[PDB]
């Protein structure tokens, strides 16, 4: 196959930018390459093909250009109905491949979380598993390293996070994550503690607490 | 008498896929090994046929036909294919008894900002039957507003260009392609190998 | 005016089967490059399938010897037939005109196919209980399917400072899920809150107050 890579999501910008999009392709497919954008909850809909050729309809603020296996995308002067997801695609090929995608959303100040961290519930415990939850509220940027440690051990492999969406009152992230643990393995440790890394942070943040002491 | 081979391989102009050229051949002495022994084509494939024992075969008449194509297509030129070449510009028959010539073809076909002579059909109704040739150029009628020969949106013009550019990926690079197709009938066999 | 419109996703387990339906208005199917592209949750665009005009079809390697594309030119519509589902299948798919090419110049809006082995169950709901100016509280909405759940708090009179986070899909093919408010720290234990979640497959509603803990 060949693979399409773009840069990493998020791209923020303000209305008024001139936001360009790369688009890298493994190995050469001429100027065979297209663009299209997408909404969320929406179908994608298409902007330029062959590489530069403007799709009828779009405005005139996309352009397109490249060759080869480098390829970009340009918004002039981005407008506020130009915030979505740009996904590259080579065509004209006996199997068509997209790109990941990129998506450009809203520019603001840099503000820092603020981080809470929940034991789980004697609820919970009851039933033979526990949670626990680690906070990170109306950050900006989206980029944010949760660290767990149990008895200051680092845990990888047994947390899942999930941010909302980009805020539309102060376009800020919020995180979430869940360290599970089976309730025999909870209470075989006494300190538990996530570290929240971020640009808004002098110091990475540290909130903690021991398990069973009120 | 020599088959004129050379007008078919040595012109330096090949047809668009679309409007494949044809000569057909006939009352000539053919050696084929000329062609199979000089080892300039990256592909060579017959079918039906030993390429070295055609020298001593006779044929009522031979069909040259050529045009060009992109690397990657050429896999299309072949009994039972499918895609845009083989379904909608040239077809062979499931019982094709011929050859498939093909090169590279990048110095003479290739246009700095595309060579924007050579197209392709990109829409049909409908498969081509074999050795059919097909250069309408219709308007082609996606939705059900008939076009009334003005392009549109769902009113697409049949053909594309390859626009053929340098380009470092091969199979997008333009190869000049030549079928030979061998016609026997009940009739006198005009197109001789030199043994016979 | 022009139109394509998907229908027959949803629930399957694996190994089962399932045929998606493309109604098109204006476009005659039977005249045009007719493709299925599909997107995986939060993932990117995989093309799935093509039928010419003239007859021949291709498929990704991902689903060549289960799916089946086809057509009603009495009808207008194309078909998926998708067999031996497996559960990398789950995707929102996409019918789409391809204008020659793999060029994907229309797209319908897309019908979605969860390929699960998990059983429905309702979700527990346990307290993120606040902790000794801002304070932070929360439900965590645990072990549900299928998809969604929704989450209110105090019923409906409680809405600034909210963030229900995107579910995160468990090892146990279950949803889980958190949904926390930060609240002044002065009205914890004046002020009583409580998470109101309903998950209508499993005909389940749960309202849990969170209070501090002793
Ligand atoms: C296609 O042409 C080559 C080369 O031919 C040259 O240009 C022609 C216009 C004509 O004037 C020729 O005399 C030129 O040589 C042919 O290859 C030659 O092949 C012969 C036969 O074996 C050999 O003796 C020569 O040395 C070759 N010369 C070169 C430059 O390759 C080739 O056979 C022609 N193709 C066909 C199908 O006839
Ligand atoms: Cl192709």
């Amino acid at each position: 196959d060949i693979q399409m890579t773009q840069p990493p999501s998020p791209l923020f910008a303000s209305v008024g930018d001139r936001v360009t999009i790369t688009c890298r392709a493994s190995q050469s497919i001429s100027s065979w390459l297209a663009w299209y954008q997408q909404k969320p909850g929406k179908a994608p809909k298409l902007l330029i093909y062959k590489a530069s050729s403007l799709e009828s309809g779009v405005p005139s603020r996309f352009s397109g250009s490249g060759s080869e296996t480098e390829f970009t995308l340009t918004i002039s002067s981005l407008q506020p109905d130009d915030f979505a997801t740009y996904y590259c695609q080579q065509y004209n090929s006996y199997f068509p491949t997209f790109g990941q995608g990129t998506k450009v959303e809203i520019k603001r100040t840099v503000a820092a979380p603020s981080v809470f961290i929940f034991p789980p519930s004697d609820e919970q415990l009851k039933s033979g598993t526990a949670s626990v939850v680690c906070l990170l509220n109306n950050f900006y940027p989206r980029e944010a390293k949760v660290q767990w440690k149990v008895d200051n051990a680092l845990q990888s492999g047994n947390s899942q996070e999930s941010v909302t969406e980009q805020d539309s009152k102060d376009s800020t992230y919020s995180l979430s994550s869940t360290l599970t643990l089976s309730k025999a393995d909870y209470e075989k440790h006494k300190v538990y503690a996530c570290e929240v890394t971020h640009q808004g942070l002098s110091s990475p943040v540290t909130k903690s607490f021991n398990r069973g002491e009120c | 008498n020599l088959c004129p081979f050379g007008e078919v391989f040595n012109a330096t102009r090949f047809a668009s896929v679309y409007a494949w050229n044809r000569k057909r051949i006939s009352n000539c002495v053919a050696d084929y090994s000329v062609l199979y022994n000089s080892a300039s084509f990256s592909t060579f494939k017959c079918y039906g046929v030993s390429p070295t024992k055609l020298n001593d075969l006779c044929f009522t008449n031979v069909y040259a036909d050529s045009f060009v194509i992109r690397g990657d297509e050429v896999r299309q030129i072949a009994p039972g294919q499918t895609g845009k070449i083989a379904d909608y510009n040239y077809k062979l028959p499931d019982d094709f008894t011929g050859c498939v010539i093909a090169w590279n073809s990048n110095n003479l076909d290739s246009k700095v900002g595309g060579n924007y002579n050579y197209l392709y059909r990109l829409f049909r109704k409908s498969n081509l039957k074999p050795f059919e040739r097909d250069i309408s150029t219709e308007i082609y009628q996606a939705g059900s507003t008939p076009c009334n020969g003005v392009e549109g949106f769902n009113c697409y013009f049949p053909l594309q260009s390859y626009g053929f550019q340098p380009t470092n990926g091969v199979g997008y690079q333009p190869y000049r392609v030549v079928v030979l197709s061998f016609e026997l009938l009940h009739a006198p066999a005009t197109v001789c190998g030199p043994g016979s | 005016e022009v139109q394509l419109v998907e229908s027959g996703g949803g629930l399957v387990q694996p190994g089962g089967s399932l045929r998606l339906s493309c109604a098109a208005s204006e476009f005659i199917v039977s005249r045009n490059y007719m493709s299925w592209v599909r997107q995986a949750p939060g993932k990117g665009l995989e093309w799935v399938s093509v039928i010419y005009s003239g007859g021949t079809t291709y498929y990704a390697d991902s689903v060549k010897g289960r799916f089946t594309i086809s057509r009603d030119s009495s009808k207008n519509t194309l078909y998926l037939q998708m067999n031996s589902l497996r559960a990398e299948d789950t995707a929102v798919y996409y019918c789409a005109r391809d204008r020659g090419d793999y060029l994907f110049d229309y797209w319908g809006q897309g019908t979605l196919v969860t390929v699960s082995s998990a059983s429905t169950k309702g979700p527990s709901v346990f307290p993120l209980a606040p902790s000794s100016g801002t304070a932070a509280l929360g439900c965590l909405v645990k072990d549900y399917f299928p998809e969604p759940v929704t989450v209110s708090w105090n019923s409906g009179a409680l809405t600034s400072g909210v963030h229900t986070f995107p579910a995160v899909l468990q090892s146990s093919g279950l949803y889980s899920l958190s949904s926390v408010v930060t609240v002044p720290s002065s009205s914890l234990g004046t002020q009583t809150y409580i998470c109101n979640v309903n998950h209508k497959p499993s005909n389940t509603k749960v309202d849990k107050k969170v209070e501090p803990k002793s």
